[PDB]
């Protein structure tokens, strides 16, 4: 069976709706899981066999899995590369090899009842707070990057890691917005019920139906589907991904429950080009930037996340944390604390074979290879030679 | 691949139409001259085809129509295979056909003098084919063969020549290489046949030698005579004109001198009481011929140096003849005054040959010199009233002393070697040909030194004089002299030795002041030190001088000249080892032991030394501290001793406490590695009492190990395998390895298993072992396993209880690395089975204390081990299996259950290994096991294997079981063969070499198809031998 | 007698380098033929010779920096490149006005060559002990910025205590005097920021060694004051002395405790 | 191309392939992956008298994988018989390799190499090694691991074939 790991905010309901189509025509069950933080668990669980057959997330993490040997190299027939756009292929490319199939490109959400007019910059938004009050996300770097790379943002001359970012002007200004009051479930709770002014939260604006609209420097995160190399279902996964997912139907069934936005499929993207939202979401990519796919990215993401929390209210500042975030860009993580002998020696401690049951009770139970059993017409001559072959000695 | 290989092979082997000789010639020429792909495939195809059961059918065509020699030769290989393996099951008219075609072809080719310009190579292959046929059916089906060829030799000279070649080859196959190719009894039979029909041939050879003027023929005859000399009855040698004929007619003529002299050397090798006079004759005449071709006025050193290959060969052969003959028969010539001049000449020859600059020849000569010196020493071990034999050799002994002193080899062999990691270290070779050469020269010179103290000291003093007056002055010559001087250490009486040394160092010091230039002075100083370090008795006798010397060492440890520092340290560690007590105890005129002074000035002493030299220093001082017996004083000494490295260690540990990521700092890891190397070296010297230091850093050390391990592991996870090639991970792995080395190093020299078991072992469980379990496959340090083994070997009973949990961490996960093939992760296979061996040998009750299902896995691991093509792994596997059987035999409770459970599985796996050609190396062990096992079945196994215990007695059941097993495994075997082999298993279960030979026999039998009712297994001799062995 | 003769001869006249009052051996107050009390005139004569410089330093710094030698009172090949002192025995009477003093930390002497991307340390014997990245010119990756320094490496502080400079970014200073080199070095060193700090680009801190005048007051001062390292000893330079590789009396050496018996 | 044919023979697990590979790449193989039939590797040395190429026929020493056996010896110009000083059997097998070899190649320079002298437990002592003496073969203790006497065989062979006893190897 194909066990899929995918995020919870996305349409993990629609992927199942496709998975049933697979299950009917294939016999394979499709269990679309949603565990605790897939991007962290996936590279670790591969140490002891366990893990998903295919994975879904943006293509910033795939770089890390790629050099390891976790992502099964995919070589889809050239007729299939015609269906998806070349730059999305470039997005998942790594060392000239394809590690994942490009699924969907991932804008400004606001209540049109409170803020109809669109600000073309971030400088004149805070001043309009004092009107409403009188009458987004905070922790992740995903959501707080729009202004960090507005004034000045791994530079591409290939992404040289010894050249990382200015990043101060964009962040500090935002901090001052938190200090004068001008995270995920707290801010969105106001967006849903109309108490405040990516595409993964568009369908959720339905039961309350706040008047939505997309208007005008984020992260272009191409959602992709990577196959695991440790899984036996390498051939069966690409069957699912090419013939059942990346199609007229599949991508539609996924888009129906929760929109994917701009997708890689030619035939299904040009159908959605008329859509104002998807036309303005690819517009965010025009002034935005394509995200790197390298093992040097993840440290950067976590660093970006820490600089932001304490910047608002903690025990660190912006420039003080940008001076550290600058230096936070070989191995992302290995060991964390030195004094651990004492930690281990006073821990719970598990047990293992050669430590449980009884030896002199029995000697035999029931049950080149290990454990195997041991593997263990015409006479020749004619012509001169035979003739001369009377013998050395003659009779 | 076997795709193209199969295709081409089938095209050639179709048999449905004419054979493509063009194609075959092309494939062959491709093999001998093609490129790697073309050549690969050609090789594949030819092997593939050669294997086929019917390829021989086409050989005649190949020999008939092919125009190139190579293809013909190939066809002959094809033929050789059939004769070797399926001759006894070919339709007999085909055998006859091959016989006629072969001897016919041999007649036609050999009866053509064109044979030389023709394919000599090819002819040799033909003759070999004939010899294979003979091996398969002579004399049983070819009883007139020897008469036939000996008679046919009188026909032609060329025919006779080739016939000589055939006879020689046959001799080689029957007497020299019969083992492993021919069964024991058949071998004995063929040897008997040849020995019987020899007189005929020897008459042929005598006739040819005495009459023929044909040089090729004569030469072939002599070359054949060489092998015959290897085996024939001594009457043919020492009671015929042979020895004379060789010396008078052949030894002096150039193109025959080498073979002739080799024959003479073989004859000279014989040690027999009855032919004394013949031997004397041999020597005299040989000598008189030698002096004609190599006059004693010759510079043999130059004659060898410039000379051509045959000249060189003749000089070597000469040294062999003289060495052999003199070693076996010196006494004969000694007791004949009328032979003095000759004896002398021989010795003179030896001396000349000795000056030859070629280590092999010189080893040949030195063998004899050591023989002579040893003999004269055993005659009388006292110096210059005179023993007889010695009085005989008095005119030349001093020339031998002079030779030893003049050409003395270097005492030790230092080698620059780069580690598994980056580090270039100095590796001292311990046991090599060169060091053996030195030890032998030292031995000879010590012998000769006892024979005359005066002459030796006089020689060396003259050499040193010649160094001072610049007549023989060279760095090489000085080095050699001092190597000799040191080599005779202890050979003289102490007062004599002192008197001699005083002169030596006084004159060498004088020479050092005398010479100008830092290079010369450096060399001289180095030699002075070397001599001093080789004479510890002298140093111990006089404290002021020793103190002076050591202070000089310390002074030279700053000298900028390369070599002087190295030499200073090397000398210092020698003097430290051999005079350790003189540093701990208080000497006359001193208020404090020297060790305190050294410790108080360590850094000032070692500030200019490189790291490795510093380690040497610490090791040296470590011996001194080991010499201090009072535990307290010694503890304080160790404490000051390790002060400097502990400061840096503490600093780094502190930095790590504040932040772990400095364990990713290159220079930090370097520092750690260096400090740990110091700790290891120190520990080697101090021994057990080093625990105070070990315990001080231990847990900290374990922690850093853990960290670095984890670091390394992730570095793999992130960047795969490649990442293990760059400097950083390298230096980290270095730290891990030095940690392990320190641990096992101290444990090995720990004289308290209790404390070790309770204190130092438990932290390893989570720090290193569970860490090993935790690591990525490629991150796992194999040196973990090995270290554990050491610990087990040292603890045993004190650690048996802990064997289970250890196995929890390492066993299961290590297996999975090494059970998918026999090649991947070699160091792990090695170290793992090392550990398993240690556990089985010292902690067997643990096996009695673990689940059965797991014990199955252990047993399987053992079997798996002896299934390896890697020699050491299979070796250890067999050893473990043996000692395990013994261990089980010890515990009578488990014994019967164990037998009942695994006996047959073990037997069949082992048999699967024994019948394999790739495991012959473990033959001695195999036998030893089976013997033992089978012996156990005679009287020591009470329970019965099958339910019908009564119709199925132990021995009976075995016999039929092994018989059926081998019959089904090798269906082409005969019932008689198998029954005979199996009874051979019981009959010889108390005669291991016989059992071994029996196994070799079976190994030969299973490789060839006898087929049906063809009985040349000689059941009578065989069953007789089995019977006699059974009686004893 | 013959043994006393032997031991005495071995201690007194057994030398390879053959320099007078060598610091490789203990103080001569405890007599070698390589032990002398006549440092004075020798110093003067040595200084007389420096004045007429008839040696090629620029080229030498070039050879050191790029490892290139060619051709036939100077050494080559990384060994013997440092200026070494004699024991301070014959005290100069123009001490306080012409002689500087440097307080030397416990450590290992090292020649420092920063060039082509990397920095390397050498013993007196020429053995390259380590190669590391340094903020020193030519010591970083970031082909003409080469620097040659004289240092004492302190393991504990993991610090290369700069005792002297012989080249800085191309310009040699064998041609210059000790005092000018001390100022120049002590000015270029603090003005390169992170060089004195444990960066990834520069793990080993390079620190200038403070020098002092030798007035009877200043000596009591330097004897009194504390140091960030275990004091190994004192090096008394002459103010005008060119940097001349090998042994010399133009710089003297003394143990801390010995100073109490040298006019103060 | 002033190149010579060198045939490398000896028992399995002796060090032939590892030896050649180290002479090629520079690395040292830890694994024992047995040679099949023959692998031929071109191997160059730079001498004071110009370059020289050895075409090394790394043959299989396992009977099972013997291949063409002596077939490989045809037109060989020199040879290296090799054994393991940690395995006495491999040494006792040397006369076999020698006989099969000198039957095809009557007059060629041959070197006997005692490999793995780096390993401490030496089983075949230097005292026991004498087969080459009467056969006029050249002998060398070598180690493909610690690089002991690493180029001596090729150097001696080069000298013998070229005829210049004072021939020497150079960097490049
Ligand atoms: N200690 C040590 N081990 C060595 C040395 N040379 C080779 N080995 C090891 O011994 C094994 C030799 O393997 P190969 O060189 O493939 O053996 P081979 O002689 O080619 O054997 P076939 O392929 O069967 O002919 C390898 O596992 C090496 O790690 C050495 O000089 N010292
Ligand atoms: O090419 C260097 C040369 O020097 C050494 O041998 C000489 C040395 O050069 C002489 O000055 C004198 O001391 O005799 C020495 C004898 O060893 C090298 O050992 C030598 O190989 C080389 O020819
Ligand atoms: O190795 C030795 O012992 C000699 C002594 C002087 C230099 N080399
Ligand atoms: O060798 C050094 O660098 C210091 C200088 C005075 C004595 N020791
Ligand atoms: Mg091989």
């Amino acid at each position: 069976k194909l066990v899929i790991w995918i995020n919870g905010d996305k349409g993990y309901n629609g992927l199942a709706e496709v998975g049933k189509k697979f299950e009917k025509d294939t016999g394979i069950k499709v269990t679309v899981e949603h565990p605790d933080k897939l991007e962290e668990k996936f590279p670790q669980v591969a140490a002891t066999g366990d893990g998903p057959d295919i994975i879904f997330w943006a293509h910033d993490r795939f770089g890390g899995y790629a050099q390891s040997g976790l992502l099964a190299e995919i070589t889809p027939d050239k007729a299939f590369q015609d269906k998806l756009y070349p730059f999305t292929w470039d997005a998942v490319r790594y060392n000239g090899k394809l590690i994942a199939y490009p699924i969907a490109v991932e804008s400004l959400i606001y209540n049109k009842d409170l803020l109809p007019n669109p600000p073309k910059t971030w400088e004149e938004i805070p001043a309009l707070d004092k009107e409403l009050k009188a009458k987004f996300n905070l922790q992740e770097p995903y959501f707080t990057w729009p202004l960090i790379a507005a004034d000045g943002g791994f530079k591409y001359e290939k992404y040289d890691i010894k050249d990382v970012g200015g990043a101060k002007a964009g962040l500090t200004f935002l901090v001052d917005l938190i200090k004068n009051k001008h995270d995920y479930s707290i801010a969105e709770a106001a967006f849903n019920k109309g108490e405040t002014a990516g595409p993964w939260a568009w369908s959720n604006i339905d039961t309350s139906k706040v008047n939505y609209g997309v208007t005008v420097k984020p992260f272009v995160g191409v959602l992709s589907a990577g196959i695991n190399a440790a899984s036996p279902n390498k051939e069966l996964a690409k069957e699912f991904l090419e013939n059942y997912l990346l199609t007229d139907e599949g991508l539609e069934a996924v888009n129906k429950d929760k929109p994917l936005g701009a997708v890689a499929l030619k035939s299904y993207e040009e159908e959605l080009a008329k859509d104002p939202r998807i036309a303005a979401t690819m517009e965010n990519a025009q002034k935005g930037e394509i995200m790197p796919n390298i093992p040097q990215m993840s440290a950067f993401w976590y660093a970006v996340r820490t600089a932001v929390i304490n910047a608002a209210s903690g025990r660190q500042t912006v420039d003080e944390a940008l001076a550290a975030a600058q230096t936070n860009a070989e191995f992302s993580n290995t060991s964390n604390l030195f004094g651990n002998s004492g930690a281990k020696t006073f821990g719970g401690f598990a047990s293992s074979s050669f430590g449980e049951q009884k030896p002199t009770g029995t000697f035999s139970s029931g049950g080149p290879t290990f454990g195997g059993s041991p593997g263990f017409g015409k006479v020749f001559g004619e012509g001169t030679a035979a003739a001369s072959a009377g013998g050395f000695g003659f009779g | 691949m076997t795709m193209l290989a199969d295709h081409a092979a089938r095209q050639l082997l179709d048999f449905s139409q004419k054979l493509d000789i063009n194609l075959l010639d092309n494939v062959v020429n491709c093999l001998y001259h093609g490129e790697g792909a073309q050549q690969r495939m050609a090789q594949e195809v030819l092997t593939h085809l050669k294997e086929h059961p019917d390829a021989w059918t086409r050989v005649d065509t190949i020999l008939e129509f092919s125009q190139n020699m190579n293809t013909k030769y190939y066809g002959l290989q094809i033929l050789e295979n059939v004769i070797k393996t399926r001759w006894k099951i070919l339709p007999r008219n085909q055998c006859e056909g091959i016989k006629k075609y072969v001897v016919g072809l041999i007649i036609k080719t050999s009866s053509d003098p064109t044979c030389v310009e023709k394919e000599k190579v090819y002819i040799g292959k033909l003759n070999m084919i004939l010899v294979q046929i003979l091996k398969q059916e002579w004399p049983k089906h070819w009883p007139t063969f020897i008469s036939d060829i000996v008679g046919a030799s009188r026909t032609s000279e060329s025919l006779c020549q080739n016939n000589m070649v055939i006879l020689k080859l046959l001799s080689e196959e029957v007497f020299d290489f019969s083992s492993g190719q021919i069964t024991q009894v058949k071998s004995k039979h063929l040897k008997d046949s040849m020995c019987n029909e020899f007189s005929q041939i020897f008459q042929l050879c005598q006739f040819v030698m005495e009459n023929s003027q044909n040089a090729p023929l004569v030469h072939a005859t002599l070359e054949t005579l060489l092998r015959f000399l290897n085996w024939i009855p001594l009457g043919y040698i020492f009671e015929t004109k042979l020895i004379s004929t060789l010396i008078y007619k052949f030894l002096n003529v150039p193109m025959f001198r080498n073979v002739s002299l080799k024959c003479l050397t073989e004859i000279a090798g014989v040690s027999v009481s009855q032919y004394e006079e013949q031997f004397v004759t041999l020597f005299t005449l040989t000598m008189m011929q030698l002096k004609q071709m190599l006059p004693l006025n010759t510079n043999i050193r130059l004659a060898y140096s410039n000379g051509k290959d045959d000249e060189q060969n003749f000089i070597q052969n000469l040294s062999l003849f003289l060495c052999t003959f003199l070693k076996e028969h010196d006494q004969l010539i000694e007791k004949r005054l009328n032979l003095r001049e000759t004896l002398m000449e021989a010795l003179h020859y030896m001396l000349l040959v000795s000056e030859v600059e070629e280590t092999e020849i010189f080893k040949i000569c030195l063998e004899y010199w050591n023989h002579l010196a040893a003999e004269l020493y055993r005659e009388s071990p006292f110096s210059t009233d005179v023993p007889p034999r010695r009085q005989l050799y008095l005119p030349m002994l001093f020339k031998v002393r002079l030779l030893m002193v003049s050409r003395m080899a270097k005492p030790e062999e230092v080698l620059v070697v780069e580690n598994d990691q980056g580090e270039v270290v100095r590796e001292f070779m311990k046991d090599t040909d060169s060091i053996n050469l030195y030890k032998n020269m030292r031995e000879t010179l010590v012998y000769l030194t006892h024979l005359d103290y005066v002459d030796t000291e006089r020689i060396m003093t003259e050499k040193l004089h010649n160094q001072v007056n610049g007549t023989e002055w060279s760095w090489k010559n000085l080095n050699t002299l001092c190597w000799a001087i040191g080599s005779i250490s202890g050979a003289m009486h102490e007062e004599d030795e002192k008197r001699f040394l005083v002169t030596v160092i006084k004159d060498l010091l004088g020479l050092c002041e005398q010479k100008r230039g830092k290079d010369n002075k450096a060399i001289i100083a180095s030699n002075i030190m070397y001599i001093v370090g080789q004479y510890p008795r002298f140093l111990r006798a006089h404290w002021k001088f020793l103190k002076t010397v050591v202070n000089k060492l310390f002074e030279f440890m700053h000298e900028t000249h390369d070599g002087v520092q190295d030499m200073a340290c090397d000398t210092f560690i020698k003097i430290a080892q051999k005079c350790r007590r003189h540093f701990v105890q208080v000497q006359v005129g001193e208020v404090m032991p020297f060790i305190d002074e050294i410790l108080n000035n360590i850094n000032t002493i070692i500030c200019d030394l490189q790291p490795q030299q510093v380690h040497t220093f610490y090791e040296a001082v470590g011996y001194m501290i080991g010499a201090q017996t009072d535990q307290t004083v010694q503890e304080h000494l160790i404490e000051k001793y390790m002060l400097l490295p502990n400061q840096v260690w503490d600093s780094i540990i502190q930095q790590a406490t504040k932040n772990v990521d400095i364990l990713k700092d290159p220079e930090t890891v370097k520092q750690l590695g260096s400090i740990l190397k110091t700790n290891v070296r120190a520990c080697k010297a101090v021994g057990h009492p080093f625990v105070i230091q070990l315990g001080r850093i231990y847990l900290d050390m374990l922690n850093v190990y853990k960290c670095l391990s984890e670091n390394i592991s992730a570095a793999i996870q992130a960047n795969g395998e490649m990442v293990t090639k760059q400097p950083l991970i390298r230096s980290m792995r270095t730290v891990k390895r030095e940690t392990l080395k320190l641990i096992s190093g101290w444990v090995s020299r720990s004289n308290d298993p209790q404390m070790v078991a309770e204190n130092f072992v438990p932290p390893l469980l989570d720090a290193v072992l569970i860490d090993y379990q935790r690591n990525v496959p490629a991150a796992r340090e194999p040196e973990v396993l090995s270290t554990m083994a050491i610990i087990v070997n040292k603890l045993g009973g004190h650690i048996t209880a802990e064997i289970p949990q250890i196995f929890d961490a390492v066993f299961e996960c290590t297996l999975n690395m090494i059970n998918k093939d026999f090649e991947e992760y070699p160091e792990h296979r090695t170290n793992f089975f090392l550990l398993l061996q240690a556990v089985n040998s010292h902690c067997f009750p643990a096996f009695l204390a673990i689940p059965p299902t797991q014990f199955k896995l252990v047993l399987d691991s053992i079997i798996w081990a002896f299934k390896h093509t890697m020699r050491n792994v299979a070796d250890t596997g067999l050893q473990i299996l043996f000692t395990l059987l013994q261990n089980v035999a010890q515990e009578e409770a488990a014994a019967q259950s164990f037998y009942q459970t695994y006996f047959c599985d073990i037997l069949q796996h082992i048999f699967s290994v024994v019948t394999d050609t790739s495991h012959t190396a473990g033959l001695t062990m195999h036998a030893s096991i089976l013997a033992y096992m089978f012996n156990l079945v005679e009287e020591g196994k009470i329970s019965t294997s099958l339910n019908p215990g009564n119709p199925v007695n132990n021995q009976i059941f075995l016999q039929e079981y092994v018989a059926n097993l081998l019959k089904s495994a090798f269906p082409h075997l005969q019932d008689a063969q198998v029954k005979l082999f199996v009874t051979g298993l019981f009959s010889l279960n108390q005669d291991i070499p016989a059992f071994k030979e029996h196994l070799r026999d079976f190994l030969v039998q299973i490789k060839e198809f006898a087929g049906e009712d063809t009985s040349d297994l000689f059941l009578e001799e065989r069953e007789i031998a089995l019977r006699q062995a059974d009686e004893e | 007698g013959s043994m006393e003769e032997l031991s005495q001869a071995l201690a007194s006249s057994f030398s390879v380098s053959q320099d007078l009052n060598s610091t490789a051996a203990p103080h001569p107050r405890l007599k070698s033929k390589y032990s002398s009390l006549e440092q004075s005139e020798r110093r003067r004569r040595l200084l007389e010779l420096q004045k007429s410089k008839r040696l090629d330093y620029v080229n030498h710094a070039r050879r050191l920096a790029e490892d290139d030698w060619t051709g036939m009172k100077l050494p080559k090949h990384y060994a013997n490149q440092l200026m070494l002192s004699e024991w301070l025995i014959d005290v100069p009477s123009d001490l306080g006005q012409e002689w500087i003093v440097v307080v030397c930390p416990v450590g290992k002497r090292a020649l420092i060559v920063a060039s082509r991307g990397s920095t390397s340390a050498y013993t007196k014997s020429g053995y390259c002990v380590n190669r590391f990245s340094s903020l020193l010119p030519g010591g970083n990756r970031r082909a003409k910025d080469y620097t040659i320094l004289d240092c004492i490496y302190n393991e504990v502080n993991q610090t290369y205590y700069v005792l002297d400079v012989m080249c800085w970014r191309g310009h040699p200073f064998y041609d210059c005097q000790t005092d000018f080199r001390f100022y120049w070095m002590h000015s270029k060193l603090p003005e390169e920021e992170g060089l004195g700090e444990k960066t990834k680009l520069n793990p080993f801190k390079f620190v200038g060694l403070k020098n002092f005048p030798c007035t009877p007051e200043s000596l009591c001062d330097v004897l009194s004051m504390d140091f960030p390292f275990e004091v190994d000893g004192l090096l008394f330079y002459h103010k005008q002395t060119h940097y001349s590789p090998g042994s010399t009396p133009l710089v003297g050496w003394l143990r801390p405790y010995m100073v109490s018996d040298v006019l103060g | 191309q002033v190149q010579f044919k060198l045939v490398l023979v000896g028992d399995g697990g002796t060090g032939k392939t590892t030896f050649v590979k180290r002479h090629l790449t520079g690395e040292f193989e830890k694994k024992y992956v047995a040679t099949l039939g023959v692998e031929v590797h071109p191997l160059v040395f730079h001498t004071n008298r110009g370059p020289i190429k050895f075409n090394v026929w790394d043959t299989a020493g396992l009977e099972k994988f013997g291949g063409l056996r002596d077939g490989y010896y045809i037109q060989a110009q020199c040879a290296i018989i090799m054994f393991d000083v940690t395995s006495r059997v491999t040494y006792k097998n040397v006369p076999n390799w020698h006989r099969d070899l000198v039957r095809v190649c009557e007059n060629i320079p041959i070197v006997l190499c005692g490999n793995k002298v780096d390993i401490k437990d030496r089983k075949v002592k230097a005292k026991s090694i004498v087969f080459h003496r009467k056969k006029n073969l050249q002998y060398y203790d070598i180690s493909a691991k610690s690089n002991y006497n690493f180029e001596k065989p090729f150097l001696w062979l080069a000298r013998k074939l070229i005829g210049d006893p004072n021939l020497e190897f150079v960097a490049m």
